[PDB]
Order: structure tokens, then C-alpha cells, then sequence
């Protein structure tokens, strides 16, 4: 019974040391946990 | 049909010019847009879907 | 000064950024092209100059007119684009060819030109095969077109073929232009 | 609103037209003139 | 992997029986389930309700999610078997408001005779036809192939590239062929009386009769004449491969004791429970199974019976007009 996937995931007012994320409500009683990752490694480009 | 001494009487309609297909493929971005300006926009059948 | 001739008006631009500053501007909104059209009545039979030279945009200072008028040549052909409207240097079209197709397809073959001039458009031969042409799709064949034979115009030739047909223009004959322009004003002062 | 997909916009002149404040034009031209293209070989002068 | 391997698939006919099992399961005596519809949830949730989107609290099946429900239930209605009906997807022949009006796959049931643009017989009846074959032209289904028959072997679904002129005209199987003209071989299957179609059939679905109402007359359903190698083949609910059922009730039938509350504040969540016990004063009483017609939910025992379905929806305030309709169409 997959919980409804979040929708309309946007970033707003990002700074160098601060970034904010926003997404639609998707439900009253659910919870949301997040994941953050570097991509470029020391000025490289790497595969997912 | 066939009647009496064997004969057929097709009443078929008719039009001038050639006929052409130019199938290609559909996508959600590039519009079809055929080119030659001699097209008769009255008589066309686009079916393309298998129907 | 056969353009202008009226006033700057003022261009409010208030529909965007309310309380925008008014900037006096040469007045290009009169529907000039109509004045020319109605005034021209009676001066017609302006002959066909055929051009003949990749005259830069202004031949006005050579042929009829010549106060470097740079138009009455425009209003002739009802030119929508003052740049690519007139014919261009032969190389320009070639130069224009690349930027057109540079993004996609590279150089191509636009149509195969039967003799008597029947264009085809995405019709393709098979060499080392039957000599009959096929569309660029339905690769199963089964649906041939134009059992005959013809010759493709590729791309460069087309642009040449397309812009080169753009050389004919009206003139007003270098005779009327003074008498003509003497009318063309009168209609203008008329409506105000 | 609630769902962010409802934002849209009213009648909006896109950023394509708008039009210059002057000096911002000076900025964009310099970046297009000096950069990405020439790295000046210009024969006029430093100024 | 080297082992014995067996490749098995349940047949679609299994479903329609399962559907036929849910029907007949409604009755007064024991071993016959009794279904109720419940509304309740008078109090609004949050303040973002009444806005656009925003979603409701997603309902959970736990014991906590059931307990509160019974506290908020505003009213209930008992589903009688009469107001339940079989349904199938309807494709009206030659209607332009739905895809492929003039073309048809190998076997697709298609109703004709309703609305003028299809005529066929008169005296109404809303005739229905299975379509056993198609003209052969046009590329279809898997890969390329070419011809129909070879596309019919190796699986495949062939779409005719030729519009089928005129609706099926006859009363008996394979009405095509038998004439140089085109068309393909539709197969009559039953009929829909005009009286039922104005009530029981919506424009999304056409009713197909339970193998009961076909008795106490067949004729009303235009099934009075049939090949029938068997004495009956009476139920045709299998012939159509009817996969689904449809419920209908007027909200005037549901019982709200308060009668001013559901109107002022809407019922925000609907759930259907099975086999509730009657109100017991104390656990001094024997267990009885709910009967009669209305049941103010006060008279239902808490957690009395099991609930197959919960819905949570924004307020859906209801007017008191004698027509508004429940739907709740089951896909069994």
C-alpha cells in the first residue's frame, strides 16, 4: 500500500551554506524523510 | 453486381492528381507538416493508427 | 523624410510597469502601407525591373528615385522582411542554408523535381534495387510512388532556387515618382 | 495556494521583450563582446 | 535453472463467478452477508479542507482508525440486492465521442440502436453485438508482419484499416458475409429493454442481466430466442465476460437521524461495513445479526462487524434534492 508519492518538489531561497526544499502537502498524517548527496567529486563528473 | 450477360457496373467517383503516403512517425514535439502545396485539403484519410 | 513626416507622438508603454516614462518616438504606427496603396491608383503599370544585380538593399540611389529613398521599392513587393525580402548575394543564400539546417539533419535533399516540375518531398530511391522511388517510411516498401525518374535538388540549390525567383519588382518608372510622391503626401495631409 | 501546481500566472509579458534600462544592456553586450568570442584583438585602443 | 516448469493462468471466467458470488451473498438469513454504507465524519479536519487539492488524512485500517469512525458516523443505509447490478464497458456503435467509432478489434461487444446515428431495428431494444471478425487491411500489433491471419496466429490484435459501414442489422449470429458488401460478422447477444436503460444504465456502462431476472421471463431482455444446445445456457453473465458490478442508491434513502447536520456540514468519509450486530444493552445478550431497513448507528454495536472499504474525501456537502446518487462501482 504505497504511500502517495510526493509531488511538485522545488527548491527555494538557496544560499551557499543554506538551501531550502519545498513540496506539496500530500497528506495530513504522513511523514517525510530526505536524502542529500554530493554529485561532482573534486571537480569531476560521476555516474549515478 | 453481376447480371444477365456477365457485366459489371461500378459507379465509382473520381478525382485528379496523384496519391502519396509519407508515413514517418509521431512524437509529442515535432509537428507533421507535409510540404508540397498541391495538396487537396478536402480529400484526405490520415488513418495511421492501424484504424 | 518620406517616412516620418508627422511627429513623435508619445509612446506611453503604460500597460507594462505602470507609471512608465513617456519616450518620444518616431511614429511608425500610421498604416502607411495603405496610403501608398491607395495613392498608387492611376500610376499603375509600373514595369518589371527584373533586378539583375545582387544590388544591396538600396538600389534606390541608382534606379528610379535616387534621393537614397531605400523604399517605394519595399512597398512594391509588400515586403515583410526588409533583410531577406530582397534577393541576396549568391553566397548569402548558401550562408543562409547552413544556419537553417545546422541544428538538425545536416545537409539534405528536400525534393526530387520530376521534369515538368512535380515536387515529391521525402521520397527516396533505392540503388542496387528496383529503380522506383519510395517514401522515407513504410520501409517494408509495398507502396511505391512515381515509377519514373527525376533528380534531387539537395539543399543549397533549393535556397538558391528559392531566393533567385525573388527578383522582380515594380518601379514607378523614375517618371511618376516625383508626381507620385507629390500625390502620396496629399492623401497624408488629408487625414487629420 | 496548497498544491504548487496552481501558481501559473496572469497575462505576462515574457522576459524576452521587456526592454532595456540602458546600463544592463551595456553589461550584457560587454559580456557578449568581450568574452566567449574575441578576447580582444581590437585595433582601436585600450579606451 | 533446470527443473520442471509449469505455466498457468487463471481464466477471466473465474472473475465473473467471483462477481456472481458477491451477489447472492446478500440475504436475510445467516451465511448471507449484509452490507452497509456509512458516512459520518461531521467535524471538519484542519482548515485546508474546502480548499483545492490538499488531500485528506489518508485512512488507515488499524484498530484506532476504526474506533473513531464509529464515533463520527452520521448515518447509514442498508444495501438491498435489488439496487445492485451487473455492468460492462459500453461502446456505442458509430458514436464520435469515444475512440474508434467506426473501427473495432477482433472481439469487442458494442451496443447499437440507441440514438439516431445508429438505426438498425426499431421498437428500441438497444441491441448488442460481439463482432467476430474484421476486414483485413492495415498494419497491426506486434512488430510488423503483414496479413491478418498470420497476425492472428502468434497472438496479435488486428485493427481493421477500413471503416465498417452500417450497424449490425440482424437477430442471429454472424450477421456479416452473405453478400458482396463489406462489414464483419457481428454476433447478436441479448437486448436491453428501454425501460431499464433510462434507469439502470449510465452512459459509461450498460447493464447485463443477472441469471435470475432472465427468469421470470426472458423475453423482456430479447434473449427469448437462442441457439442453446443446452436446455438453457440461461445465465449469459458469462458470455459477455462481465467483469464488474455497479451499485446505485439515492441519498434520500440513507438515514440521518439528526437531519439538519449532514446538510449543514458534509459527511467527509464513507466506509462500508459488513455484518453488524444490533445494539446490546450490556454483554448480557445473545449476538443477533442486523436486519430491517435503517439502523441509526446508535443501534449498531461498536466494531460490531468488519469493514471492507474506507474512503476519505473533502466535505461533499449534500443538498436535500430527491436525486443524488452513490455509484460505488465494484470491479470484482
Amino acid at each position: 500500500v504505497k504511500a502517495p508519492s510526493v509531488t511538485s518538489l522545488r527548491i527555494s531561497k538557496l544560499s551557499a551554506n543554506q538551501v531550502q526544499v519545498r513540496w506539496d502537502d500530500v497528506g495530513a498524517n504522513f511523514y517525510y524523510f530526505v536524502e542529500i548527496a554530493e554529485t561532482k567529486t573534486n571537480s569531476g563528473e560521476n555516474l549515478p | 453486381i453481376r447480371d444477365k450477360n456477365n457485366q459489371y457496373f461500378p459507379r465509382l467517383k473520381l478525382a485528379q492528381g496523384r496519391i502519396v503516403r509519407t508515413e514517418i512517425i509521431y512524437d509529442k514535439l515535432t509537428p507533421i507538416i507535409i510540404y508540397d502545396k498541391n495538396i487537396d485539403r478536402n480529400q484526405v484519410k490520415l488513418y495511421v493508427d492501424g484504424a | 523624410m518620406l517616412f516620418t513626416f508627422f511627429d513623435p507622438i508619445e509612446y506611453a508603454a503604460k500597460t507594462v510597469n505602470k507609471n512608465a516614462p513617456t519616450i518620444p518616438m518616431t511614429d511608425i504606427f500610421r498604416n502607411y502601407k495603405d496610403y501608398f496603396k491607395r495613392a498608387l491608383a492611376g500610376y499603375r503599370l509600373r514595369t518589371y525591373y527584373i533586378k539583375g544585380s545582387p544590388r544591396p538593399e538600396e538600389l534606390a540611389n541608382a534606379i528610379y528615385g535616387n534621393p537614397q529613398l531605400y523604399w517605394v521599392l519595399l512597398m512594391c513587393n509588400d515586403n515583410y522582411d526588409p533583410y531577406y525580402g530582397w534577393i541576396t548575394s549568391q553566397e548569402a543564400a548558401y550562408q543562409a542554408s547552413i544556419q537553417k539546417y545546422k541544428n538538425v539533419g545536416g545537409d539534405q535533399i528536400v525534393y526530387h523535381v520530376n521534369e515538368n516540375g512535380e515536387k515529391f518531398y521525402n521520397l527516396i530511391s533505392y540503388d542496387d534495387n528496383p529503380y522506383v522511388w519510395y517514401d522515407k517510411g513504410d520501409k517494408a516498401r509495398k507502396y511505391p510512388q512515381y515509377e519514373g525518374a527525376l533528380a534531387a535538388v539537395d539543399t543549397y540549390e533549393a535556397a538558391v532556387l528559392e531566393n533567385e525567383k525573388l527578383r522582380q519588382i515594380k518601379i514607378i518608372a523614375k517618371s511618376d515618382i516625383n508626381s507620385f510622391m507629390n500625390d502620396l503626401i496629399r492623401i497624408m495631409e488629408k487625414s487629420y | 495556494p496548497v498544491n504548487y501546481q496552481l501558481t501559473r500566472t496572469a497575462n505576462a509579458i515574457p522576459e524576452i521583450f521587456v526592454g532595456g534600462t540602458f546600463a544592463e544592456i551595456k553589461q550584457n553586450l560587454i559580456e557578449w563582446l568581450n568574452g566567449q568570442n574575441e578576447f580582444l584583438d581590437y585595433d582601436f585602443e585600450g579606451s | 535453472d533446470s527443473s520442471v516448469i509449469y505455466r498457468a493462468i487463471v481464466t477471466s471466467k473465474f472473475r465473473t463467478e467471483k462477481m456472481l458470488n458477491f451477489y447472492n451473498s446478500i440475504g436475510s438469513g445467516p451465511d448471507k452477508n449484509t452490507i452497509f454504507i456509512t458516512f459520518g465524519r461531521s467535524e471538519p479536519w484542519s482548515s485546508n479542507e474546502n480548499e483545492v487539492g490538499f488531500a485528506p488524512p489518508y485512512p488507515t485500517d488499524s484498530v484506532l482508525g476504526v474506533t473513531d469512525m464509529w464515533t463520527h458516523m452520521m448515518g447509514t443505509v442498508k444495501v438491498l440486492p435489488s439496487m445492485l447490478d451487473a455492468v460492462i464497458p459500453r461502446r456505442d456503435w458509430g458514436d464520435t465521442r469515444y475512440p474508434d467509432p467506426y473501427t473495432f478489434r477482433i472481439n469487442d461487444i458494442v451496443v447499437c440502436n440507441s440514438a439516431p446515428y445508429n438505426a438498425t431495428e426499431s421498437g428500441a431494444g438497444w441491441l448488442v453485438y460481439r463482432c467476430l471478425d474484421v476486414p483485413d487491411t492495415g498494419m497491426c500489433s506486434i512488430a510488423s508482419l503483414t496479413d491478418k491471419d498470420e497476425c492472428l496466429k502468434l497472438g496479435g490484435k488486428w485493427t481493421p484499416s477500413a471503416r465498417s459501414m452500417t450497424p449490425p442489422e440482424g437477430r442471429g449470429d454472424a450477421e456479416g458475409t452473405i453478400e458482396p458488401g463489406d462489414g464483419y460478422v457481428w454476433e447478436y447477444l441479448f437486448e436491453i429493454p428501454p425501460d431499464v436503460s433510462i434507469n439502470r444504465c449510465t452512459n459509461e456502462y450498460i447493464v447485463v442481466p443477472w441469471p435470475e431476472e432472465l427468469k421470470e421471463d426472458p423475453t423482456r431482455w430479447g434473449y427469448e430466442d437462442n441457439l442453446t444446445w443446452q436446455q438453457d445456457d440461461f445465465g449469459l453473465i458469462y458470455r459477455v465476460k462481465a467483469n464488474t458490478i455497479r451499485f446505485k442508491a439515492y441519498l434520500d434513502s440513507v438515514y440521518f437521524p439528526e437531519a439538519a447536520l449532514p446538510g449543514n456540514k458534509g459527511f467527509r468519509q464513507i466506509s462500508i461495513i459488513t455484518n453488524p450486530l444490533e445494539a446490546k444493552a450490556h454483554p448480557n445478550d445473545p449476538n443477533v445479526k442486523a436486519e430491517k431497513d435503517y439502523y441509526d448507528p446508535e443501534d449498531l454495536m461498536r466494531h460490531s462487524g468488519e469493514m471492507i472499504y474506507m474512503e476519505n474525501r473533502p466535505p461533499i456537502i449534500m443538498a436535500m434534492d430527491q436525486t443524488e446518487e452513490i455509484n460505488i462501482l465494484f470491479t470484482f
